[PDB]
Parts: C-alpha cells; sequence; structure tokens
RNA sequence: AAGGCGGCCCCCUGGACGAAGACUGACGCUCAGGUGCGAAAGCGUGGGGAGCAAACAGGAUUAGAUACCCUGGUAGUCCACGCCGUAAACGAUGUCGACUUGGAGGUUGUGCCCUUGAGGCGUGGCUUCCGGAGCUAACGCGUUAAGUCGACCGCCUGGGGA
RNA sequence: GGGGCUGAUUCUGGAUUCGACGGGAUUUGCGAAACCCAAGGUGCAUGCCGAGGGGCGGUUGGCCUCGUAAAAAGCCGCAAAAAAUAGUCGC
C-alpha cells in the first residue's frame, strides 16, 4: 500500500461507546477499532478500560503503515477521553497536537426532552 | 483547545495541561448542561436557587463564625 | 446629516482594483455635497479564519459624514460588488480626526 | 513619593525588612512627575530571588511609550544571605500578600520598606 | 481596578486587538468580570467590541475553527 | 405599563433619568360603562419545514401499563395577515400621594474636592438581601410596608353543588 | 539679542542601593574526592560491573542492596476560594 508517516486520531468518546479512528493528515480514515468491539456488549463499554483495550486493537491495525507521529482530536464526553490517549501513548507513536473537538452549538438546534 | 506538546515535557504531564485546560475552559460542563433542553422556567429557576444558595453560604459562613463553638 | 463609519474587506487578488474603489467612493460621496473626514488603507491582513475559502483580505476604512440616502447607495454598491466580501457601516456619534490603533 | 490605595483601607503589618529594589535610571524624568504608584507591588520569594510582580511604570510616558523601561517589571530585593533564607522559609510556601510601606530614598534609589499583611 | 477606569477611555474602540486579546481567552471566549474586573459598563461595551472584532474576523470565534 | 424582550449592522420610534436655567400657572389624581395591548396552547388563509415533537406505530419493564424509559414519527413550533382574550398573567401585594430608626451591596447619572495612584465628601433615579419600632392569627412585611394616613376604583360573606 | 533654572548628592569627595543575584583576585580557618598522608580509625576486603524499588506517573544515571536469579530509602500533581453515582411497592 501506501506507507505514509504522519497520522490523526479520531477519539469520538461519547456517553455509551467509545470509538478510536487512525486516519491519515488528509482525511482518509487508514484504520479503526471500538469499543464496543473490542469484547464487550452493554454495561461494560462505558467504562475507560474498554476505551484503552479499542486502542490497543487499533494500534494492532496500523502498526503497519509506518506511523512515528500522530496528532489526536478528542471528541465528546464519558468515559474514554483520557484513558484512551494513555492507551495511545503506551501503543508508542508520538503525540504533538491534543485538540479537544467537541461540537459546542452556539444555541443551534433543540435538544430533546429531559428524560424523567 | 488545540494544545501543543513542548520538548523535555513528558506526556503525563502535557496530558495534565490538557486536562486542566480542557476542565476550566468548560467543554464537560457544557455538553451536560446542553444535552437535554432545560425549560426556561427551569433555566431561571435553577439560576435563582444557585444565587440564594450562593448568597446563603456566603452570608451564613459569617453568621455562623461570629462566635466560638468548641 | 450623520457620521457613519465604514470598513471594509476585499478579496487579495482584487488588491490593485482597491485605489479606483477609494477615488469612486470618494467621489460619489463627495458629489452628495457631504463630507469625508478620515481614510486608511491598511493593507493585506491574515484571516483569523477563512472568508469565502479565502485566508488574506485587504481591509480599507473610512469615516464619512453624509447623508443617509447616498449612505444607503454605498451599501448596495458594496452588496453588489463582487470584489470586496464583507464591509460593515457604523454609525457613529462622533466624526474622528485621528489615527486608527491598528496602523501604530 | 508613593503609596498604595489597594489594603490602605485593608489590615496592618507584622514584619518589617529593609528590602528595596534597584529600580532602574530609565525612569528618571517619570519619577520626577508626582504621578504616584507602588500598586500590585505583591513580591513572592522563590529560585528566582524575590520576584515583585507587576510594577506598573507611571504613565506619564515621555519616552515616546515604547520602552521606558517597562510596561511591567519584575525586579529583587536588597537583603541579606541569612534574611533571605528566614523570608525564604516564610514566603516559599503559601502566595502570600506582601506590599511596600512607603517610596523614599536615600539620596540614590527608591527605597522600600516591605511587609506581609495578613 | 478595571483598565478603562484606569486609563479615563470614553469610548471603547473595536480595532485595538491586541486589548482585546487580553479580554478573549485561549479558546476564543470572553472572560467574565469576575475574572478581569471591569465594571460592568465597560465589560458591555468590550462585549459590542468583541462581536464587531470577530464578524470583522480580526479576533476568531472559537480557537479551533477554520 | 403588563405579556415580554438575548449574536452584530442600518432605517423608523416610544419611554425613563440626570444637570443648571427658563416657562405655562391647578392644566391634578382615580375611573363605572367604553376602548387598546395581552405568554403559550388552539383556529383560518397562504408559505416554509433542519432540530424538537402531542396524536400514532413498534420495543421493553409490568400482574395489566392506553404511562415514565427506548427506536421512529405527523400536527405544531417558524414567516405575513387575521381570530381567540386565557395562565400559579405571581410580589398570590390596584393606582396615586404624604410622613416614619438603620445596615449591606448592585446598577445608572451628577455636583464638589488636590480625579495629588485603581480615592474622598454629597445629591438624584432604579434595584436585591438583613433588620428596628410599628404591625400581624402566626409566618413574616418592614422607607419599594403588610407601619401611620388620605382620594378613587375592584371584590368577599361557610364548604361542596359551581 | 544676552543672563539665571534640569550635569539630580552647599564638592577639594573614597560606596554610602551595610551586605542583592553572578564576579576576575588575596592571608585566615575546616571537610579526602577541598588534601600529601596511614593499614593514622577499621577487615573476608577494594575501584570500575550489571540489575531492581512509595494507591499512579515523573525525578537521583544513582539513594539502598544483591551474584546465577528478583527485594527494603528523600521529593511533586492527584479539587477543597461555588463541584464526581443509581430500575422493582398494588391494596
Ligand atoms: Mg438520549
Ligand atoms: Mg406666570
Ligand atoms: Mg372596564
Ligand atoms: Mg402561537
Ligand atoms: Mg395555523
Ligand atoms: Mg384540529
Ligand atoms: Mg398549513
Ligand atoms: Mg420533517
Ligand atoms: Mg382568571
Ligand atoms: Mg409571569
Ligand atoms: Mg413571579
Ligand atoms: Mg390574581
Ligand atoms: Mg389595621
Ligand atoms: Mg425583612
Ligand atoms: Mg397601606
Ligand atoms: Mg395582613
Ligand atoms: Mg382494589
Amino acid at each position: 500500500r501506501k506507507q505514509v508517516s504522519d497520522g490523526v486520531a479520531h477519539i469520538h468518546a461519547s456517553f455509551n461507546n467509545t470509538i478510536v479512528t487512525i486516519t491519515d493528515r488528509q482525511g482518509n480514515a487508514l484504520g479503526w477499532a471500538t469499543a464496543g468491539g473490542s469484547g464487550f456488549r452493554g454495561s461494560r463499554k462505558s467504562t475507560p478500560f474498554a476505551a484503552q483495550v479499542a486502542a490497543e486493537r487499533c494500534a494492532d491495525a496500523v502498526k503497519e503503515y509506518g506511523i512515528k507521529n500522530l496528532e489526536v482530536m478528542v471528541k465528546g464526553p464519558g468515559p474514554g477521553r483520557e484513558s484512551t490517549i494513555r492507551a495511545l501513548n503506551a501503543a508508542g507513536f508520538r503525540i504533538t497536537n491534543i485538540t479537544d473537538v467537541t461540537p459546542i452549538p452556539h444555541n443551534g438546534c433543540r435538544p430533546p426532552k429531559k428524560r424523567r | 483547545p488545540v494544545i501543543k506538546v513542548r520538548e523535555n515535557e513528558p506526556f503525563d504531564v502535557a496530558l495534565r495541561r490538557f486536562k486542566r485546560s480542557c476542565e476550566k475552559a468548560g467543554v464537560l460542563a457544557e455538553v451536560r448542561r446542553r444535552e437535554f433542553y432545560e425549560k426556561p422556567t427551569t433555566e431561571r429557576k435553577r439560576a435563582k436557587a444557585s444565587a440564594v444558595k450562593r448568597h446563603a453560604k456566603k452570608l451564613a459562613r459569617e453568621n455562623a463564625r461570629r462566635t466560638r463553638l468548641y | 446629516m450623520r457620521h457613519y463609519e465604514i470598513v471594509f474587506m476585499v478579496h487579495p487578488d482584487q488588491s490593485e482594483q482597491v485605489p479606483g474603489m477609494i477615488e469612486r467612493y470618494t467621489a460619489a460621496i463627495t458629489g452628495a455635497e457631504g463630507k469625508i473626514h478620515r481614510l486608511e488603507d491598511w493593507g493585506r491582513r491574515q484571516l483569523a479564519y477563512p472568508i469565502n475559502k479565502l485566508h488574506k483580505a485587504h481591509y480599507v476604512l473610512m469615516n464619512v459624514e453624509a447623508p443617509q440616502e447616498v449612505i444607503d447607495e454605498l451599501e448596495t454598491t458594496f452588496r453588489f460588488n463582487d470584489a470586496v466580501i464583507r464591509s460593515m457601516v457604523m454609525r457613529t456619534k462622533h466624526a474622528v480626526t485621528e489615527a486608527s490603533p491598528m496602523v501604530k | 513619593i508613593a503609596l498604595n490605595k489597594r489594603a490602605r483601607h485593608e489590615y496592618f503589618i507584622e514584619e518589617e525588612f529593609e528590602a528595596g529594589l534597584a529600580l532602574q535610571g530609565w525612569e528618571v524624568k517619570s519619577l520626577r512627575a508626582g504621578k504616584a504608584n507602588i500598586s500590585d507591588s505583591y513580591v513572592l520569594l522563590r529560585d528566582g530571588e524575590a520576584f515583585l510582580f507587576g510594577a506598573n511604570i507611571t504613565p506619564m510616558a515621555v519616552a515616546s511609550t515604547h520602552v521606558v523601561c517597562d510596561p511591567t517589571r519584575t525586579r529583587k530585593l536588597l537583603l541579606n544571605q541569612r534574611e533571605l533564607d528566614s523570608l525564604y522559609g516564610r514566603v516559599n510556601r503559601e502566595g502570600y500578600t506582601v506590599v511596600a510601606l512607603s517610596l523614599y530614598w536615600k539620596n540614590a534609589w527608591c527605597k522600600v520598606k516591605i511587609g506581609v499583611a495578613k | 481596578f478595571c483598565r478603562f477606569t484606569a486609563e479615563g477611555v470614553q469610548e471603547i474602540d473595536y480595532k485595538d486587538i491586541a486589548t482585546l486579546k487580553n479580554y478573549i481567552t485561549e479558546s476564543g471566549k470572553i472572560v467574565p468580570s469576575r475574572i478581569t474586573g471591569t465594571r460592568a459598563k465597560y465589560q458591555r461595551q468590550l462585549a459590542r467590541a468583541i462581536k464587531r472584532a470577530r464578524y470583522l474576523s480580526l479576533l476568531p470565534y472559537t480557537d479551533r475553527h477554520q
């Protein structure tokens, strides 16, 4: 394939599931791994251990493109905002930027009704 | 909150700096506040109750510490 | 009259038409027996965000005393002139004389 | 001469050291102007050896406002190798509030008599 | 210790972009009066100046955005 | 004024408040009937329709669950014209006006004093908290009164039935 | 068109911002990595090896110790100026 050097990480931690996706700099998603696919279902995958083993599955997924640099764009609230990039430090690609790309509307579309 | 790494700064320190920066810039707090639609009467009423408790503690600590208790 | 204050950004490829914009808008203001007080070309400037997929822009400030009809003629010619991306017209109470805080 | 009016309403002082700064002669034409400040003269003492914080350099500004001496300058204080071990151990734990008590001279410099206000 | 009352400025201009960058923060928000110390009238004129600079793209709407 | 009003810019426009002056010279207050404005939901006509979402469908929990919770989802929300005239339309406190110990702040002017640094001495308007005598069934209100009074208006005479 | 006023310290004057934080230098007095020097104090010992340790990470290329296989020392951030966790009950 095309063994590129730099990658970007996308950590879409939400309130139930945590998805890690190594893309390139340009935008094509190279590899991905989910905390729901990494060996859990239902109650377990809203814990940051599930996020860190999702990042380990993703390290398996792109330990062959020659990724030697990796900036991380975390998104959303929930479990795996911090322990996911802890696991990416364990995986060992270099981290330059740790940016937060959480979509905050400036009072835009109406959120749903409050769960009793 | 784009946060670079600087040289001779280990990643535990860089992640702590990102943590405290995102926390004080208010991403978690604002997603938890904009998850569900807090109806405008509950907005005004929660604000009034927060103002009541804020003024009440900031007055009542003097109104309780003006004496001895031991 | 009033004290309108017009500050507008021009497409960076049309940056050499801009002295023609200076002359034409000065003449279209002064022909209505209306004064014109200060006038600055800030030059090209890098933007905080891409406005219409574009990252440098040519800033022009002017402070005009003119009637409202020729001010609104200037506003529709700003909206129908392609070279200008954004244009603000702010009604100030007092007419200025001094220098802008950015040029220094 | 000068005086601060931030904590002038507020409390008194327990300790007195003859700790003046060595404020430079880039500000003589603003020293002999009258516009007083010893404003926000909180000093913190550390491995930088008694950094004062944010000294407003007298905005008369006769030097065409580029560089008179500084907009705000940090500067150190004139005490002993033993007194700046005592005050070192006193200051370097809690983020204290200290302040100058006056602005006068002994014919050479602008003398500061420091003190903490609990 | 409001700097507008400490430098006596009558009407706050919107093109002193460094003195507005003092009062926007790391994300592009507006630091409140609990953190600066401005009197509320100059805080509101400051907020209007920040909105005019943000529409004129002198300042950014958010530090992230492109 | 009440409902209410929240990015920025322009056009039209009402009101308030402050300062020294000037002026008209009781022109004032309240107001039955009468009129005007009056959130949201609703209706009519015609547009729009991203989100949200009564009705509705499916999934569960349940003894059943025509509900909460989940996945969808049409009215409606929105724009212009109208109609309805109702709300715990609340400060559960009609308007106007006078007099009566104080403190804490906020807000918006303004006078003076050396703004001698981000001060200090007063006068206005508006506004939230604590509280005195007074009052009150008590709670509490307390110079913005539920205090002491005056003018005019509205309303109540046991709970249901209603 | 000249004279006086700012070369701040009434000049025949010696740091005096007592000692700042870093100096190029000298007598004094006390450490073995400040030292000539013992077997001067002291013996199964020595210099240089290698490797591992506070709820978590970092820090001494070193504090402590060990020899054919894995263990005990000194310090920081981990919110206390408004703050972090739970379906099933009808009479
Ligand atoms: Mg939901
Ligand atoms: Mg008369
Ligand atoms: Mg009537
Ligand atoms: Mg409606
Ligand atoms: Mg309709
Ligand atoms: Mg119907
Ligand atoms: Mg329709
Ligand atoms: Mg639709
Ligand atoms: Mg009714
Ligand atoms: Mg209401
Ligand atoms: Mg109410
Ligand atoms: Mg009523
Ligand atoms: Mg009575
Ligand atoms: Mg009371
Ligand atoms: Mg009464
Ligand atoms: Mg009563
Ligand atoms: Mg029964």
